[PDB]
RNA sequence: AGAGUACGGUAGAGGGUGGUGGAAUUUCCUGGAAGGAACACCAGUGGCGAAGGCGACCACCUGGACUGAUACUGACACUGAGGUGCGAAAGCGUGGGGAGCAAACAGGAUUAGAUACCCUGGUAGUCCACGCCGUAAACGAUGUCGACUAGCCGUUGGGAUCCUUGAGAUCUUAGUGGCGCAGCUAACGCGAUAAGUCGACCGCCUGGGGAGUACGGCCGCAAGGUUAAAACUCAAAUGAAUUGACGGGGGCCCGCACA
């Protein structure tokens, strides 16, 4: 998984009436942080496709959570596409 | 409680005289720990508490 | 983290376990590791032939560093010293004592 | 014993014929008393 | 040469019999086979051969004594329990068996299941 | 290892071995000397080895086969190309100036190594007497007389395995496949030689032979009866002789070792 | 409410890298030295993964579900032609290894003959790194997903109820099995893991041969694979089930059938 220090760290800018861990600030961008740091083990273990099928499972679900923000909230979408180093 | 290989005379009650381990069909121990005993068996067997052949 | 040490000696070598242990005890305190058990086994007999002898002695300690006191903890005795066929078997909490 | 080696497709011809007998022994004995 | 103690192999495979008698450190004193007493062919896949193949090294281990022996066991086939009860008839008081049957964990695979 | 594209009819089969961590020019000048070509020719001026002539100008590198500095640690400066052999050479800088060349082992770039009476074995590249090298370990650059320097197992990727030990001698299996008793006073270097992908390169074209100083082989069935025993004949004949040299020695199977003064040193022949 | 995440806790041959092993067997030699390969028991109508698949010991970087709840999202949903990855082993690449067996064979014994099973021998291969093939009795010969309609007996992981000492019942779930009604089925049989009642969607079928074959396209170094026809030809091929017969099918029994 992610680091025990980190998975409780990254929520500190996702707060937005802080008790939310459910809006797509969290399941995009905890999950975007899952994308950006678990690249490491692939370089050593390139013969195990079980771990990047989870990557494509949630980067679609991130894009699915981008897809609902296409219509529900375009303005807070700019906080996602403008930030995080996307695209 | 939490079983290991430091308590020898508990595991030696299941250690065969011919050096082997017993199944659950021979003596009654839990099948929950039958997958955990044999791993702790081969740590006493690896740290030379139990033989590999029944000669020496 | 919690890291359960077992390493072997040759029975003609055990006159300097009092020098073997003390270097590891300062290999851990450079990195803030708390030692919760320091054991010296019984001089027991062997069940198989290891280096074609018929006697040995066992050592037990418990390292609680993070990461840095592992690769030297291996390679002092993995490369060249009197230790053979160990297992490093990390734990998750502390214990008190064994060997009765 | 180990004069021959068995093919790992026939390995479920040895055990899977026998693992039913482990269960079917419970079948015959419970139909024995009744 | 006057010794009183030793060990004893018996090879007990399916076709043939091999008997091997050594001392307790590993120097062979006597030996006989199922092609030892003049058979050479089709019959002696029997324990009757190991009845005969025991006593050609049972009156040949009476060259350097061996009042006591140590039976080591070897091989799967016949003649297993019908050969070490022939040596004790030949003036011996052999005590008890010891077994190292050839057992790998998986090992080299033999000629497989022939039909 | 690269395989060239067929932009011309000569590059179609050139498989090239290129190492990018080899040093880029200026070999170590106080440790080279002049070397002129023979053409395969005697001091009687006679061709005594055939098929030699031409090539590129080359300087001889004074590579140390003795490894005498004992106890002085040498750091490795760089690995260089050596025109004189198929292996690589490594420029070592000892702890008191003192550059030398050795034969480079596999896996060296700026590592530390010291030849002595009891040096570390884990580092591959440490030269050491064959008494205190552990049995079972692969070595290279084995001396054959103490003080003579390394003679055995020093081509590219060459090695020998130290297999047994008794007395003043030591037995080691050679890359040839033959067991060879060697004295244990004489040195050897732990490891295996560097350029082990040298057997993969293809020359590609007839010119690539000609600039290694190698010169064409007319085969003897193409000659006349006066030139070769594979005589003449009408059309393609097939050497009605048994196959034989241009001087009449039989070539397809006939043993030619006649040393006798070193046969006890060879415990088992090529099998 | 569906679906997702913040919090541990185990369970787990997930999977991969590097090592450390043992006995045989094999190969040497005077019990040692040497290296390959699969790891008896633990083994389970057990786990794990979408699937293919996967067990000595050991760390090391890493998956998805379960569950205990507590938090929050506000259908973000499932399915999905094309499209895109990923798929057992013999392979043939591009480099290595090397034990046993063994594809390739030589004879040995055998038959009209072995070109066969049996007998004496061995390279390719399995192994490794990257890469290609994308084949299947890939089978549970059962697409994925949700809902609901009597049960009963083991067994796997949690959790709570339980007089409680567990020798453990009950309950609760998510898996894995047995047997059975309602139910369906041509029957065999399935039977809350449906082969019922349904719903959304997808793939697929239209008599047997010709034929998964030609030709054309695509991929492969090749062997080939994938998509895929008609011309002709036959009135039948096929499915489960039943009676009889047969069997170098088993099991009992009878008779000078065996002395």
């Amino acid at each position: 998984a992610l680091s025990v220090e980190e998975k409780a760290q990254i929520v500190n800018e996702y707060k937005q009436a802080e008790g939310d861990t459910g809006s797509p600030e969290v399941q995009v961008a905890l999950l975007s942080a899952n994308i950006n740091k678990l690249q490491d083990h692939f370089k050593a273990n390139g013969k195990d496709h079980h771990s990047r099928r989870g990557l494509i499972r949630m980067v679609n679900q991130r894009r699915k959570l981008l897809d609902y923000l296409k219509g529900k909230d375009v303005s807070r979408y700019t906080a996602l596409i403008g930030r995080l180093g996307l695209r | 409680k939490e079983i290991d290989y430091k308590d020898l005379n508990t595991l030696k009650a299941y250690v065969s005289e011919t050096g082997k381990i017993v199944p659950s069909r021979i003596t009654g121990t839990k099948a929950k720990y039958q997958r955990q005993l044999a791993t702790a068996i081969k740590r006493a067997r690896y740290l030379a508490l139990l033989p590999y052949t029944d000669s020496h | 983290r919690h890291y359960e040490i077992v390493f072997l000696v040759h029975p003609d070598q055990s006159e300097q376990v009092g020098g073997m242990v003390e270097r590891y005890t300062k290999a851990i305190e450079e990195d803030g590791g708390k030692i919760h058990r320091l054991e010296d086994w019984g001089r027991r007999q062997l069940a198989y032939a290891i280096n074609n002898v018929h006697k040995a002695h066992y050592v037990l300690m418990n390292v609680e560093c993070s990461a840095k006191a592992l690769a030297e903890l291996e390679d002092n005795f993995r490369a060249n010293d009197a230790v053979i066929r160990n297992l490093v078997m990390r734990r998750d909490e502390a214990v008190t004592e064994q060997s009765e | 014993s180990r004069e021959f080696y068995e093919k790992p497709t026939a390995e479920r011809r040895r055990k899977a014929a026998a693992a039913v007998k482990r269960h079917a022994k419970k079948v015959q004995r419970e139909q024995r008393r009744r | 040469k006057t010794v009183v103690d030793g060990i004893a192999h018996i090879h007990a495979s399916f076709n043939n019999t091999i008997v091997t008698i050594t001392d307790r450190q590993g120097n062979a004193l006597s030996w006989a086979t199922s092609g030892g007493s003049g058979f050479r062919g089709s019959r002696k896949s029997t324990p009757f051969a190991a009845q005969v193949a025991a006593e050609r090294a049972g009156q040949a281990a009476l060259e350097y004594g061996l009042k006591n022996l140590d039976v080591n066991v070897k091989g799967p086939g016949p003649g297993r329990e019908s050969a070490v009860r022939a040596l004790n008839a030949c003036g011996y008081k052999i005590a008890s068996i010891t077994d190292v049957t050839p057992i790998p964990h998986n090992g080299c695979r033999p000629p497989k299941k022939r039909r | 290892i690269v395989k060239c594209k067929p932009t011309s009819a000569g590059r179609r089969f050139v498989v090239k071995v290129v190492n990018q961590e080899l040093h880029k020019g200026a070999p170590y000048a106080p440790l080279l000397e002049k070397k002129s070509k023979s053409g395969g020719r005697n001091n009687n001026g006679r061709i005594t080895t055939r098929h030699i002539g031409g090539g590129h100008k080359q300087h001889y590198r004074l590579v140390d086969f003795r490894r005498n500095k004992d106890g002085i640690p040498a750091i490795v400066e760089r690995v260089e190309y050596d025109p004189n052999r198929t292996a690589h050479i490594a420029l070592l800088k000892y702890a008191d100036g003192e550059r030398r060349y050795i034969i480079a082992p596999k896996g060296v770039a700026a590592g530390d190594q010291l030849i002595s009476g009891i040096g570390a074995p884990i580092k591959a590249g440490n030269s050491m007497p064959l008494r205190n090298i552990p049995v079972g370990s692969t070595v290279h650059g084995i001396e054959l007389k103490p003080g003579k320097g390394a003679q055995i197992a020093r081509s590219a990727g060459a090695s020998a395995q130290l297999v047994a030990r008794e007395g003043a001698y030591v037995t080691l299996r050679l890359r040839s496949g033959e067991m060879r008793k060697v004295l244990a006073e004489c040195r050897a270097t732990l490891g295996e030689v560097s350029n082990s992908e040298h057997s993969l390169r293809s020359l590609g074209k007839a010119g690539a032979t000609r600039w290694r100083g190698v010169r064409p082989t007319v085969r003897g069935v193409a000659m006349n009866p006066v030139d070769h025993p594979h005589g003449g004949g009408e059309g393609r004949t097939s050497a009605g002789r048994h196959p034989v040299s241009p001087w009449g020695l039989q070539t397809k199977g006939k043993k030619t070792r006649s040393n006798k003064r070193t046969d006890n040193m060879i415990v088992r022949r090529r099998k």
